[PDB]
DNA sequence: GGGTTGGGGTTGGG
């Protein structure tokens, strides 16, 4: 079975941790407030281009795989998730916010999701594309959040990435709640 | 932010400071008299009061206060600090946005305090001019500190995680036993 | 030390009666339990109530197995619409022949002030409830741990 | 008619812009929604506050924030709270004033950075402001509305609404670019003339390996099928198989081959090498003469180049026709400047199509969409041209050639053979070693600055009889995790130091950094001059000779720790400032935008935490204005800290490590600080005020002492001084030279420039060489000793100005392109020294006509080149200028409104706005008239301008005769009125157009504007 | 699994 960590678990351990450590934890938590004044997505080849050569006129070139490629869109996102007791910034991933984006529009294809926020962004049409993150906004999920202590031009810093996020249901976070409960009482 | 206020150094400020204090009532009381020596030897009095000169200025986030012990506290990166201020004065000239806390403020002046008590010498720092200049709501977590209400025992906690804290820990010791070698 | 601590009517009541009661506090809009807080969670249903010549406020009813509570909703002031989340409670309760149901809200309250209601979706689930009771018990006991 | 004015209301400005319908201040707002009575009273400071501040919004919302008497205005929350209300209304959108340093978490609110506007929005008046509004209201008060504060004599600060900078924001197929910089600088050599050994060419010794190491260009995406593709490639191999028979040594000694006493260099050289004692200077210079008198000529180079293609590259790959364009167009390439690159359309609009025989249609568009067919071949042409340069011509010049420019010779060409440039850099090494670098090993330099920063390299550009180096520092190492050059580390300690420079201008020493400052010297001392009574004047000049390398690096140190006017710490703010442009105000087509009035700037500045008069704490900027017109800041939220000890730790390394490499050989600086770095020229010059103020005693009580006007001014290594004494001038003299030998320093030449003649045997200045003049001549400005008056020196020959002129021009945006450089060129110098307090009107009249000489010369190569180009084939301006001579017609448009934009300009410049509009007419016709008359005397021998525009440019040019003569006889009656009284200005300006009789005819005012 | 802000343009003094 699993075991559930609050966010002030995770704040605290993430603290103590040495640079160079990872753990992973799962908690009840809605996601809120997407940011986007950042880049919202990064090109990639289909080989694992480490490396995208740009040029003009969208032409691409990997450097992985020697052939002319079609870019392919990454979507990356950063939002804050937040149970009933702390809050933290989180980065989001290429198939996680795919996964999001058609649960909140079933409309647009899982891959086809960044796509369509480029071809969105590069039109013109941005309103379309702010009301859909609204729509996300206190959407109550169960996530998977790895924490990394690291250093970043030679500046210590602690970077929060979420690893898999699921559907809610209410049943077994009560009871997690209620074993919680029982157990202080005991204590 | 972090970056600016870990750039400020005040660590090197410090030490400059209590240098010149020290190095300032070495010169002043070189009389030497015993008796004179007998009577400012009392419980729970200040005797000397050393301000710090104009290029010693710092900025930090007020984390906490307490207004009935005139207890203020700054921090800034990894290290926070634990002062006093003269008076509620110091905080009506800062005109504060809405609150003291997480608020960034810009020491103006301060001056190092000297007291003797339970057969010893205690430094005090105290905060004479305060100056808001904006709004940080930004929790920073401080795995280190050292305290300036405490005395030596307050200073030379956790010194040992810290290089800068062990030196600074080992000039309030030589200090202290300067002061209590000359006064005794 | 933390903002928002879920409670429910009773709470919300004996809060405003005590803060009433004895207004020697401190001089600031926070309330007092066990700490300051702004923000509160409540799951109860929700009832429209039809005010008088007030147009930019619009009054709201909770009540729940403990007791009622008023909260202002309010709405956009360059053009007269409703938000989004009200809305879809509206055109919700116009489709199931005006049924009310519980709903999840969060609210801002203010010592001096009206009770402000931001958000709250429409719960269809009744081990929400459960689900509720067990949080509110669990951080009121953490709240009374972390003073001491 | 429209004329630009000095003094401009922000309110006025605004209510020119048609995208914004509301523009008013806040108290007329707030009298109009009637939440305050004229009958109520208020605070003189809240007052002055309302009526100062500025809003504005895209339409009339006066309605929606009418007073409603539903429910009175009482205020309980605290501003803090309603400002996070507002940012939370705000939500997703991104792009506002409040929302700057700050991020928005659900319904909580959260601020990480540091923004210095949050004072004005926190401040008492801002907390009545809301008392008088209430929190509904001025929640959406802050949304709907752009708030501009006065914080300054003109300047405005936007606290509020959305940013400014947002307003100043199918496809097409675009050609690859001629790689054509890669040509400069290449220090290889090799044993065999030819290419690289990494090139494709030599990496072969079957169609596999050529399709390796060229798919690049084999799976492009311009071929239409697999055919087109093996065509190539067996092009390709054909290419590769007849590069090989080519006699390279045969070629260079027939085409470019090396002197005759090429041996007999290199013996000598090789002798100065081996010599232990220092080399004879003379023989040396003779010897770098002679070096450089090698150059290959273009001519020569494009035959060697010629005959390396055509038996080289097949004939049927490009077409007849097509080769021989190719080949033609090969000499224009190569003579072409530094700064300067040609485009694939310069050959494909002049070669066809059809004439290419191995090209295959997969559908028979040929006959069917022509345009189409040719599309689809042009992009194929332009990829072989791409290709065939890039691959061939560029490689063969990096490799077998030096390429470069002289010392002052501007920006033309020259090129060397790889021996000579050889043999050149073993002299130049030979020359530095013995002065001022060291070869240096590793094992000193400690490992911490070692990985901590990065090196440069050096640049020798020859000079005549010696050479000029030039050491760049824009590498970064890949190791050791380094991002960033030397100038992007030290740009901190730059800002500090350009803080510096402002109070170094006039505190301690002599330094001037601009022409303004020069100009209002100038001024002062002009003035002081006429109170004295204009008597005679005599100058020196004299200059030092390599400054930066005479810099003491302990005395530096010693003077940066001492130096109190740098404090200990200091912190950095970024703000964008809006600024007016030169463009005057319509008069009320319809889209105008604020970026057709103002000028969007990025600034960065440095403050000290002290409580300072200039308080920056309260504004966030620094800006110093020369007009009353307005304009707007705002912040950003990018702060940085900076301390005394990080300047002093990079002094430091600078002084002391300074490494830089050159022919992977590693070097290091004895003396000096490096040139290049982005400080070295407020070091030098604040190193150098130290001792001039050290020796300049006398100076600083002189005008009282015995009541003498003199002036000195140091910019850089350069000094001057003016004064009225003689016996003045010669202590001055006497005590620099004591300066100099005391600080180990000396000056150019052992030259010096003077006005009068002294016997140098009494003083022990018989090692200089005196010049007697009677004309100054300073930075390359004109002086004059009897009138006080001062101009630029201006080139007089065609192959002089051309030197120096890069031409680079795109179809798409010509119109702008030509307008701007006209603009630029004409604006370039003469607004610095236009000043009416300096010159008369005849000076300025003169001034402006040998400038205007000297631009028209140095645009002509700019229409030379737009006649290549006939415009009568694109629509964008065949619609415009019709089809028979648009050429013409565009070349009129564009000199009519550049010169119309100029005269305005210098009619604001030297005007003021109390002076009469019919003298302002009067003096812009004048103006306009000088000019036409330049530019059509100078057009009017040129063959490619002999017939149409002639006769255009000669109706203009009457035109504005008849209107300059037309507004001089309307004023003598305009006058006769009494209706208007003349101040000093306007009757002098009278008198000048009175005695120079400018009611008839020009003829008088000629002479004495054309002397030279 | 991401990551200052990379350019565009080239005149006149030093
Ligand atoms: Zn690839």
């Amino acid at each position: 079975q699993r075991i559930y960590s609050s966010i002030e678990e995770i704040i605290q351990q993430a603290q103590a941790s040495e640079i160079g450590q990872k753990k992973e934890f799962y908690v009840y938590g809605n996601l809120v407030s997407i940011q986007m004044k950042n880049k919202l997505y990064y090109y990639r080849c289909t080989c694992q281009g480490k490396s995208v050569l740009k040029y003009h006129g969208d032409s691409f070139f990997c450097e992985s795989c020697q052939q002319f490629i079609n870019p392919q869109v990454h979507l990356m996102l950063r939002a804050f998730v937040q149970d009933s007791t702390g809050t933290i910034p989180v980065m989001i991933f290429d198939q996680q916010s795919s996964q999001l984006i058609n649960q909140i529009d079933p409309s647009i294809h899982v891959q086809e999701a960044g796509q369509y926020v480029k071809n969105c962004i590069e039109n013109g049409q941005e309103e379309i594309i702010r009301q859909l993150f609204s729509k996300l906004d206190f959407a109550r999920f169960i996530f998977e959040i790895q924490f990394e202590n690291k250093e970043f031009n030679n500046e210590q810093e602690i970077a929060y990435k979420v690893l898999k996020i699921e559907k809610e249901n209410i049943k077994e976070e009560s009871k997690y709640l209620l074993k919680k409960l029982e157990h202080l009482i005991n204590n | 932010m972090k970056l600016l206020l870990q750039n400020q150094n005040i660590f090197q400020k410090l030490k400059n400071t209590l240098n010149g204090c020290i190095k300032k009532f070495y010169d002043t009381y070189q009389d030497l008299e015993q008796m004179q020596k007998f009577e400012m030897i009392v419980e729970d009095k200040l005797l000397f009061r050393y301000s710090c000169s104009q290029s010693e200025m710092f900025s930090a986030q007020i984390q906490a206060h307490y207004l009935e012990k005139r207890v203020l506290q700054l921090t800034d990166g990894n290290v926070k600090y634990i002062v006093n201020f003269r008076d509620k004065g110091v905080l009506d000239k800062a005109n504060f946005f809405d609150t003291p806390n997480n608020s960034l403020v810009i020491i103006r002046q301060w001056s190092y305090e000297i007291y003797y008590t339970k057969n010893t010498f205690q430094i005090n720092l105290v905060i004479d001019e305060m100056r808001c200049i904006d709004i940080i709501t930004t929790i920073f977590y401080c795995k280190l500190e050292l305290d300036f209400t405490q005395g030596i025992k307050g200073i030379s906690k956790s010194s040992s995680f810290s290089n800068q804290i062990y030196e600074y820990s080992a000039q309030y010791y030589k200090a202290i036993q300067l002061l209590k070698k000359l006064l005794i | 030390p933390q903002i928002t601590v879920p409670l429910n009517c009773f709470m919300i009541n004996q809060i405003v009666k005590a803060a009433k009661e004895n207004p020697q506090a401190h001089s600031g809009n926070h309330y007092e339990w066990y700490g300051a807080f702004e923000n509160a969670i409540i799951t109860a249903k929700f009832e429209f109530l039809q005010s008088i010549n007030d147009s930019p406020k619009i009054m709201g009813k909770l009540s729940d197995s403990t007791g009622c509570i008023e909260v202002v909703i309010q709405k956009s002031k360059m053009s007269d619409e409703l938000p989004e989340f009200v809305q879809a409670y509206e055109i919700e309760l116009q489709n199931n022949g005006n049924r009310h149901k519980y709903v999840r809200a969060m609210l801002k309250m203010r010592k001096n002030a009206q009770i402000q209601l931001l958000y709250f979706s429409i719960v269809n689930d009744a081990n929400e409830i459960s689900r509720h009771g067990l949080d509110l018990c669990l951080r009121y006991l953490q709240r009374k741990h972390g003073i001491e | 008619k429209q004329m630009l004015t000095r003094k401009e209301d922000l309110l006025t400005v605004l209510k020119q812009i048609s995208a914004l319908k509301y523009v008013s201040n806040l108290y007329e707002f707030l009298l109009a929604t009637e939440k305050i009575v004229q009958t109520s009273e208020l605070d003189t400071q809240f007052q002055e506050f309302l009526t100062t501040t500025i809003i504005a919004s895209e339409q009339n919302l006066v309605e929606n924030y009418k007073q409603k008497y539903n429910q009175p205005n009482f205020s309980q929350l605290t501003i803090k709270q309603v400002i996070d209300d507002s940012i939370i209304l705000l939500g997703n959108k991104q792009n506002y004033v409040q929302q700057i340093g700050t991020t928005t978490i659900g319904f909580y609110v959260e601020y990480e950075n540091i923004n210095l506007s949050r004072q004005t929005l926190y401040s008492s008046n801002f907390r009545n402001l809301l008392n008088i509004f209430g929190e509904e209201d001025f929640k959406y008060f802050l949304i709907d509305f752009l708030v501009f504060t006065k914080v300054e004599q003109n300047g405005y600060l936007q606290v509020a609404g959305v940013c400014l900078n947002q307003y100043f924001s199918e496809n097409q197929y675009i050609y690859p670019e001629i790689q054509r910089s890669q040509i400069f600088y290449c220090n290889h050599m090799g044993r065999e003339p030819g290419v690289f050994k990494s090139s494709f060419f030599n990496y072969s010794e079957p169609q596999t390996i050529i399709k390796k190491t060229l798919l690049k260009e084999y799976q492009s995406k311009n071929f239409s099928c697999q055919e087109e593709r093996d065509l190539f490639l067996e092009f390709t191999e054909k290419i590769v198989q007849n590069f090989h028979n080519i006699n390279f040594n045969y070629l260079l000694k027939k085409f470019c081959k090396l002197p005759e006493n090429y041996q007999s260099l290199k013996s000598q050289v090789k002798q100065i090498v081996q010599s232990e004692n220092k080399a004879n200077q003379q023989s040396c210079e003779n010897l770098f003469n002679s070096l450089y008198d090698t150059e290959i000529s273009y001519k020569q180079i494009t035959n060697f180049l010629r005959q390396i293609i055509q038996n080289c590259v097949p004939n049927q790959l490009l077409g007849k026709k097509n080769f021989k364009v190719f080949l033609e167009k090969l000499y224009e390439f190569v003579q072409m400047k530094r700064f300067e690159n040609q485009k694939v359309l310069d050959y494909i609009c002049f070669m066809d199509v059809f004439d290419v025989e191995w090209f295959v249609d997969l559908k028979n568009q040929k006959f069917t969409q022509k345009r189409k067919y040719i599309s689809d071949k042009r992009k194929i042409l332009g990829d072989l041209i791409v290709f065939i340069i890039n691959k061939i011509v560029i490689p063969v010049l990096r490799y077998n050639f030096y390429i470069t420019e002289k010392h002052k010779e501007g920006s033309q060409i020259f090129y060397y053979r790889k021996p000579i440039w050889k043999l050149v850099s073993k002299l130049t090494i030979v020359k530095l070693e013995e002065e001022n670098l060291e070869k240096v090993e590793e094992k000193l330099i400690p490992e911490d600055s070692f990985q901590k920063y990065p090196q440069g390299k050096l640049r020798i550009i020859p000079k005549k009889g010696s050479f000029r180096p030039i050491m760049t520092f824009l590498r970064k190492d890949k190791q050791k995790n380094i991002k960033l050059n030397l100038n992007q580390i030290l740009m901190d300690s730059q800002l500090v130091f350009r803080n510096l420079k402002d109070m170094l201008g006039q505190k301690i020493g002599y330094s001037v950094f601009d022409n303004k400052q020069i100009s209002e010297k100038f001024a002062q001392f002009i003035e002081k001059w006429k109170n004295k009574g204009r008597p005679q004047l005599y100058y020196v000049t004299l200059d030092i000779k390599k400054c930066y390398d005479s810099i003491d690096q302990m005395k530096l140190l010693n003077f940066f720790n001492q130096s109190d006017l740098i404090q200990d710490t200091y912190f950095i703010n970024k703000y964008l400032l809006f600024q007016r442009n030169k463009r005057p105000l319509l008069q009320i087509m319809d889209n105008i935008n604020f970026p057709y009035y103002f000028n969007l700037k990025e600034r960065q500045i440095a403050y000290s935490l002290y409580d300072d008069d200039d308080q920056i704490l309260q504004k966030g900027f620094k800006e110093i204005q020369s007009d009353d017109r307005p304009f707007i800041v705002i912040n950003q939220d990018k702060p940085r800290c900076i301390t005394k000890d990080i300047i002093h730790n990079h002094l430091k390394h600078i002084s002391q490590y300074n490494v830089i490499s050159f022919n992977k050989v590693k070097f290091r600086q004895k003396r000096g600080i490096p040139q290049g770095l982005n400080i070295s020229g407020v070091l030098c010059s604040f190193y150098f005020g130290k001792l001039e103020e050290e020796y300049t005693q006398f100076l600083k009580n002189a005008e009282q002492v015995n009541g003498s006007i003199n002036l000195l001014m140091r910019l850089t290594d350069d000094y001057l001084f003016i004064s009225d004494s003689q016996q003045n001038a010669l202590n001055l003299i006497v005590q620099l030279q004591n300066c100099a030998n005391n600080n180990g320093f000396m000056f150019n030449d052992q030259k010096i420039t003077t006005n009068f003649q002294f016997p140098q045997e009494d003083y022990n200045l018989e090692h200089f060489k005196i010049s007697v003049q009677n004309e100054c001549q300073w930075i390359g400005k004109s002086i004059d000793m009897n009138t006080l008056e001062i101009k630029s020196i201006q080139k007089q020959t065609q192959q002089e100005i051309n030197q120096t002129i890069n031409v680079a021009i795109s179809i798409k945006n010509l119109k702008s392109q030509l307008k701007n450089k006209l603009r630029s060129l004409f604006l370039n110098q003469l607004i610095d020294y236009f000043n009416p307090n300096i010159n008369s009107f005849e000076g300025l009249c003169r001034q402006l006509y040998h400038h205007s000489k000297a631009t028209v010369m140095k645009f002509y190569p700019f229409m030379t080149k737009l006649f290549q180009i006939d415009l009568k084939k694109s629509k964008q301006y065949s619609v415009q200028y019709g089809k028979e001579n648009t050429n013409e017609n565009f070349l009129k448009d564009i000199l009519y409104y550049t010169v119309e934009d100029v005269c305005k300009i210098l009619c604001y410049l030297q005007f003021e706005d109390e002076i009469n509009s019919n003298i302002k007419e009067i003096f812009k016709n004048l103006y306009s008239w000088i000019m036409w008359d330049i530019i059509v005397s100078y057009l009017k021998k040129k063959k490619q301008f002999k017939g149409y525009l002639n006769k255009l440019l000669q109706k203009i040019r009457k035109s504005r005769f008849f209107y300059l003569k037309e507004g001089c006889k309307s004023l003598q009656l305009i006058l006769s009125q009494q209706k208007y009284q003349l101040n000093k200005k306007e009757l002098e300006a009278i008198e000048f157009i009175d005695l120079n009789n400018l009611i008839q005819d020009i003829k008088t005012l000629i002479p004495k504007i054309s002397a030279k």
